[PDB]
């Protein structure tokens, strides 16, 4: 009675969704092959004989990753017909996700949600993982969030987004998918947790020790956050969080719904020894600017609203003696408007740690979220890019020869710019 | 005869009174099961205050329970003496309110009230002479707030001749866990004033210093500031349940303790408290008994006494005591401080002894406040509103359930109002 | 005291009738000339100064001269309204926009968005460096602060700023030691009898243009009045020092 | 709850911080892996299944020692981040430390020394261990002490310092980096301790009769000096002296602050047999000239203060009837406003010998620090050195050439004119 239904859709959220699931699998006790050996019931469907169907959507034009994971280790757990495929990919081109070839697969996703959305009782939201650099991740996930905006008018609809880098980066015409991608990423869903690549890097090379880390790593730390926020749905502890609750308490204005994640503590087995791990540590471990997954110094801003999912071996009066030792800091920098800013929730299962990955079996964790100011800058830097590419018209004609028109460049050029300006004029003083 | 109806709502609420009833099951001596395995008759006489006989000769407490997110029904119930209640007593709804004051109150709590109201209607017509109603409940909140104004509302314009008394845990600035508390407690304690008789206005961060100061505890959880209220519960009303030389109902506890209509916000406490290690360093007497209730470090309201006068005390005293030492030690505690007292009053205290203490204790007392220093702790919550309302942050929310721009500013000044009316007495 | 305009551009009804209102009565002759301009139906249309740009050929001290002398052309601002609103601790990216537009209009200019101004133009040149300083001073039984831009370009060390006042807004490249330029501001700020009493001097600014780095102001600050400039000189050598090897942080 | 953090810098101080490290494993019984098979609270943190970890942040510019360190018998103990290594060396050099190289590293040790104050309930002070001839220990201690000094305003820096011996040098432009040190040891300690090398090889050849020694030898006798400064945090006696009761009955005057410590009794194993080690004899001892760890002739020199810290069997009749004998002699010259110089502190527990040490198992020890005014000799020698130098102004252009300008020689050549004249106006 308390469900969200996950939409997984190009190369890197089918990529990131197929960790999630070995997750999930992973902590409920799910075998590979779907067959257990009432917590499951948020993500898993239960139709006679034990067999667990996982609440998923796999969505790509292109066939080949959608057919690695049909090959793949997972092939007994999703049903068949959730898995779609296309004919063509959309090669990194907004204007075919949106217009050309987006148009001969929604129908056929669509009505799959609306079977999806009709077998659950209560539904809380949607769980979209997507990239903004793609053409599909960016084309496809603008037409399909429209429609079920017009189509569910009152269901949360949470982005899990990957945002390019400022220096890392590997496409050309990345600045023109991301800025048309803003129209959609606003005033569609509720809220969208940007992630960058260059920041996870950072974090596998200075913390986990790894100098050689591959997209698997990444993908398992942002499947950690993702099932830390899905955390106080499944379990119980001393104070729970569902959906809608940190949503009101993060989103202070309708507008600005941008929030940047953080996870502590990330320590390879060998460095856990020498260490104690306390709640004081880790939720002071969570403020430094060298653990945010967003390229961004977050001394540079100011946090209007936070949050601290905890979970495992934690007490609430330690809880609160970190959030005073926080407070005391002069360093971390809040807004005035906001005397309280701490959402407090504590959970009792522990983080699980995969086998085959590279992460300490610690004892207690915290997820931090975050409406800070700070995340302007990861998108001024894109604005340049973009300034620096349609200042010569170049690429230009590739979007413009699959039906797409000239102006919506420069409308979503000024949307982001009043995005911009709207996040920044909050937070002035008094 | 003079029963009482007792309500919970919301996840805060719904523990305390679960503690509450665990404490009095004990006291009363109840089975889990609800079947009756005590020693002394006194402890059947007066046991339909709060339950009902039912057949099989077994006990049911009478409880109505509400929340609008079904886990804490699962939790109540399954937790220990989670079988007495009766199961259609339990009302549950779709999903919580969030923390949403308009959420609880206009849109998903309106279509929940009438199943309380039928439930409460049903337990207060299956009775003779009904004295009053208990709520426990938060401000800080949705449910809680929200559903249990409304709640508090509907009853009294039912039931005109009754009494009230809702425990509300007020929030304090210290110990914070939710960012929109300002809003939820201005717009609760707007309908509080008028539609109440008591209130005893709980804290978390002085529960919290109680149990580092005194208890001297290593890692205090919930349960033990749930327990520590539990107590208060329990000794506020119990000459109701048990004889005593001078005993006192809960009118006329309202009668005394209340001067003017506006003013019955109470901030209580409780005697003995004594950690482990410090058992035996201790006389347990009525002197004892009475320093440390008047102690500015034993009141469960984060407020400093210091500040104001009391307008009115009672004590309601609990064991086999004289009683000229309680008069002489209640008279000479306001002689000595007459600074912290209001000269238009006479007489400040109104004493009261039962004979039947605590299941351990030899004797104990419970200090029930009206100090005029609570508006500190109505201030501060002013403060808070008016450093967010200023910028109308996070308001949208509550305006997307119908809910107008003009409470806020009614509720600020009806707040600005009652914190006027406490200090023009000093 | 001087309120500033919030409305963008153009200028809006409120601040419009608040500034003419403030003039009108300020003036001490008034309605005449305020009408007459009110009312002007052809008044002479200024011309556009030209943004100088950087020559290799041409020395650095006469770049700094140029700057001065296109500040000086830009007619300071004394109408008593600022007309495009800063922030202190604003990330430097916002000021440089500000700064962009701002010459892309031209109007009049006060010392806080001259030295932004000046902050601007000098941003393309890694030898030149530049920095802010700051006084709080007393006269006349009340409180003022200026504000102006040192520079340490070629091992010297000038100032440029602005003022309704002469000489205390522009210096050479002619200063061996920081020591002496602030005793010569505190010699010229003597001449009109106004009286020093704190004295503040901040960061170089980093040559990125598109960064989020704050400017700092209060890194150093002494309350000069007080004590003998001996210890004065002696601490800002040592402050000098510690700046230019890069060391303070 | 009263604890220190211990900072070693350059190959000197990384060095004698192997010694001091090892003398605390063995006296608080902690095994080189750091299982314990509530005295280690000053030094040590338990982290979870009875694993202490140091209190420590061993720093260098070169991975060289850290790294023999990091490959050594102790690998297990220290915690892998505490360990930080560079790429190049300060190269002797003071500006190639202060401004060029140790501008790229700062961060990364103030950041891990944020962290392990924040682990500290209460924090007494630091410890910082380094060398005045190295360009390391000099241009790095500088910027550190000047970091710390802005950031901890309120704790007591205690340095550890090996001065530059008369004779002896294994260094061309040791004057230069020590005259620049001095300022920062100067203005941001609180109690530097000076140290010679050729001192400590007459005491291994005179009192150990150990012919040709090493610097082995030299770190373990300094490490025990610093193990019998801070026993008075970790054990318990009849008079204790913590570290701002140290710090007053020291310093008369701000800048005064340089005493030069001493120990007793150091002998052979053998020789022991013959000796009576009587609580008079040891303490006679402490106040010959052949025993100071400084090149310095104290007899041209008055004690300003003095602190005599025992430990082990003692109690505190013989302690004053020792101090009775020692203020009559003529030799021991006081200066005449300081009535009582004489600070006591003793402790039951008696000192620790290394397995592999060529120390007695002696029964009772004292450490004897001393504010005396002839350590000003022990400067002016080596002022005389820089006088040599830099009237030619040799190897200059490479100080110059790294950042550094020319007038802070100098400044600094000045301020220790000022400092030797502040020595000398005391004491008349
Ligand atoms: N003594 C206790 N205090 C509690 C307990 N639970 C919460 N509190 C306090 O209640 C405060 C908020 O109360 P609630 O979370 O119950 C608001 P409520 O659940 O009634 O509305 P919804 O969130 O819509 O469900 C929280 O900040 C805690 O500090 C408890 O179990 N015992
Ligand atoms: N974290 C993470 N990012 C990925 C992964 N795979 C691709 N990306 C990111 O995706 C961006 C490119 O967009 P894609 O998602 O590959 O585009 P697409 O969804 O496949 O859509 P098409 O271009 O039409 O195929 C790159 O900038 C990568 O940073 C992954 O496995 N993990
Ligand atoms: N007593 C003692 N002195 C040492 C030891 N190691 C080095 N020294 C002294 O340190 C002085 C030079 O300083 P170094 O430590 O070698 O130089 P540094 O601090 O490492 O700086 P760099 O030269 O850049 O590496 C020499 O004169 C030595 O006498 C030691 O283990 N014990
Ligand atoms: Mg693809
Ligand atoms: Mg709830
Ligand atoms: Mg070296």
């Amino acid at each position: 009675m308390r469900e969200c239904i996950s939409i997984h859709v190009g190369q890197a959220g089918v990529q990131i969704g197929n960790a999630c699931w070995e997750l999930y699998c992973l902590e409920h006790g799910i075998q590979p092959d779907g067959q257990m050996p009432d917590s499951f019931n948020t993500f898993f469907s239960e139709t006679g004989a034990g067999k667990h169907v996982p609440r998923a959507v796999f969505v790509d034009l292109e066939p080949t990753v959608i057919d690695e994971v049909r090959t793949g280790t997972y092939r007994q757990l999703f049903h068949p017909e959730q898995l779609i495929t296309g004919k063509e990919d959309a090669a990194n081109n907004y204007a075919r996700g949106h217009y050309t070839i987006g148009k001969e697969i929604i129908d056929l996703v669509l009505d799959r949600i609306r079977k999806l959305a009709d077998q659950c009782t209560g539904l809380q939201g949607f769980l979209v993982f997507h990239s903004f650099g793609g053409g599909t991740g960016s084309g496809f996930t603008s037409l399909l969030m429209e429609r079920l905006s017009v189509d569910y008018g009152k269901k949360s609809k949470l982005e899990f987004s990957i945002y390019p880098a400022p220096q890392v980066s590997t496409a050309v015409v990345e600045p023109y998918n991301s800025i048309l991608t803003t129209h959609t990423t606003l005033e569609h869903s509720d809220c969208a947790f940007m992630v960058d690549n260059e920041a996870i890097y950072d974090i596998c090379r200075r913390n986990l020790d790894i100098e050689r880390p591959t997209y698997t790593n990444l993908n398992r730390l942002i499947s950690q956050i993702v099932s830390s926020i899905t955390a106080s749905l499944r379990f119980d502890g001393a104070l729970n969080v569902d959906l809608t609750e940190f949503q009101t308490n993060l989103v202070p204005y309708p507008r600005i719904h941008f929030p940047l994640a953080t996870y502590a503590p990330v320590i390879s087995a060998e460095k856990a020894y020498h260490e104690q791990l306390s709640v004081a540590e880790i939720t002071n471990a969570c403020f430094e600017p060298a653990n945010q997954m967003v390229k961004c110094d977050p001394r540079h801003g100011k946090y209007m609203a936070c949050c601290l999912l905890y979970r495992g071996d934690v007490v609430p009066k330690d809880v609160n003696a970190a959030i005073a030792t926080i407070k005391t800091k002069r360093s971390i920098q809040f807004v005035d408007w906001c005397p309280t800013g701490f959402k407090v929730g504590i959970n009792y299962q522990p983080p699980t740690v995969v086998p085959g990955g590279d992460l300490a079996k610690v004892q207690r964790a915290v997820c931090m979220l975050s409406n800070t100011t700070a995340i302007a800058e990861a998108w001024a830097r894109l604005d340049h890019k973009f300034d620096l590419m349609y200042a010569k018209r170049a690429f230009v004609h590739w979007y413009v020869g699959e039906g797409m028109e000239e102006g919506e460049f420069s409308e979503a050029r000024e949307d982001m710019a009043a995005l911009e300006k709207d996040y920044e004029e909050v937070g002035v003083d008094s | 005869m003079r029963e009482i109806v007792h309500i919970q709502a919301g996840q805060c609420g719904n523990q305390i009174g679960a503690k509450f009833w665990e404490v009095i099951s004990d006291e009363h001596g109840i089975d889990p099961t609800g079947s009756y395995h005590g020693d002394s008759d006194l402890q059947l006489e007066r046991i339909n205050v709060y339950y009902n006989e039912a057949a099989g000769n077994k006990y049911v407490p009478r409880a109505i329970l509400v929340d609008l997110e079904p886990g804490t029904m699962d939790s109540v119930r399954s937790g220990p003496f989670g079988q007495i209640f009766r199961p259609d007593n339990f009302v549950f709804g779709q999903s919580g309110a969030g923390n949403n004051w308009a959420k609880g109150h206009y849109t998903e709590g309106a279509e929940l009230v009438d199943s309380v109201l039928d439930v409460v209607r049903k337990e207060s017509e299956s009775c003779d002479c009904l004295q009053g109603f208990q709520l426990t409940h938060s401000l800080g909140g949705g449910t809680g707030s929200g559903m249990g104004t409304l709640l508090i509302s509907k009853i009294r314009e039912e039931y005109p001749d009754r009494i009230m008394n809702t425990f509300s845990v007020v929030p304090s600035p210290k110990v914070s866990d939710t960012v929109v508390e300002p809003y939820n407690a201005t717009l609760s304690v707007h309908q509080l004033v008028e539609n109440t008789d008591e209130t005893y206005c709980i804290d978390n961060e002085a529960l919290y210093d109680i149990c580092f100061r005194t208890l001297k505890l290593t890692t205090p959880t919930y349960g033990d500031l749930n327990h520590l209220v539990s107590a208060t519960m329990s000794g506020v009303t119990t000459c109701l349940r048990f004889p005593g030389q001078l005993n006192a109902d809960l009118r006329k506890l309202a009668v005394n303790m209340v001067p003017f209509p506006r003013l019955h916000f109470f901030m209580p406490g409780f005697a003995p408290l004594t950690s482990r290690g410090s058992q035996q360093y201790r006389a347990l007497t009525v002197p004892e008994l009475t320093q440390q209730m008047f102690d500015a470090k034993n009141m469960m309201a984060a407020c400093d006494p210091r500040h104001g006068r009391y307008l009115t005390v009672a004590a309601v005293f609990r064991g086999r005591m004289s009683m000229k030492e309680v008069d002489e030690q209640m008279l000479n505690v306001q002689n000595k401080n007459s600074s912290y007292f209001v000269e238009w009053i006479p007489n400040n205290v109104k004493t009261a002894v039962c004979d039947i203490p605590p299941r351990g204790l030899k004797m104990s007392a419970t200090f029930i406040g009206n100090s005029t220093a609570i508006q500190e702790l109505f201030k501060r919550i002013s403060e808070q509103f008016t450093a967010m309302f200023r910028r109308k942050a996070f308001l949208h929310w509550y305006t997307g359930e119908g809910m107008d721009e003009m409470e806020f500013t009614e509720a600020e000044s009806n707040m600005n109002d009652l914190v006027s009316e406490y200090q023009q007495y000093q | 005291l001087f309120h500033v305009n919030k409305s963008g551009f153009p200028i809006d009804s409120h601040t419009w009738e608040r500034m003419w209102m403030h003039v009108a009565k300020v003036h001490p002759k008034g309605g005449e000339m305020v009408g007459a301009i009110r009312n002007a139906a052809f008044l002479a249309k200024p011309s556009i100064p030209q943004v100088p740009n950087y020559r290799l050929s041409m020395t650095i001290p006469d770049w700094l001269q140029a700057i001065q002398n296109y500040m000086k052309t830009l007619q300071y601002n004394h109408t008593g309204t600022q007309f495009f609103e800063i922030r202190k601790m604003r990330p430097l990216s916002g000021l440089m926009e500000t700064a962009k537009e701002m010459t892309r209009e031209s109007l009049p200019i006060k010392a806080l968005e001259a030295v932004i101004l000046g902050i601007y133009l000098t941003n393309g040149q890694p030898s030149i460096e530049r920095f802010p300083i700051s006084f709080k001073t007393y006269f006349s039984g009340n409180y003022f602060h200026h504000v102006v831009l040192g520079i340490y370009c070629n091992g010297r060390y000038g100032s440029l700023g602005m003022s309704r006042r002469a000489e205390l807004m522009d210096k050479p490249l002619t200063f061996r030691t920081l020591s002496d330029l602030i005793f010569d501001f505190e010699d010229s700020y003597k001449k009109y009898l106004h009286t020093v009493k704190k004295v503040k001097i901040g960061l170089y600014v980093p040559h990125e243009p598109h960064s989020f780095q704050p400017i700092e102001w209060k890194q150093l600050v002494l309350n000069v009045s007080k004590m003998l400039r001996a210890d004065i000189r002696k601490e800002l050598e040592k402050y000098a020092r510690d700046m230019r090897m890069k060391i303070l942080k």
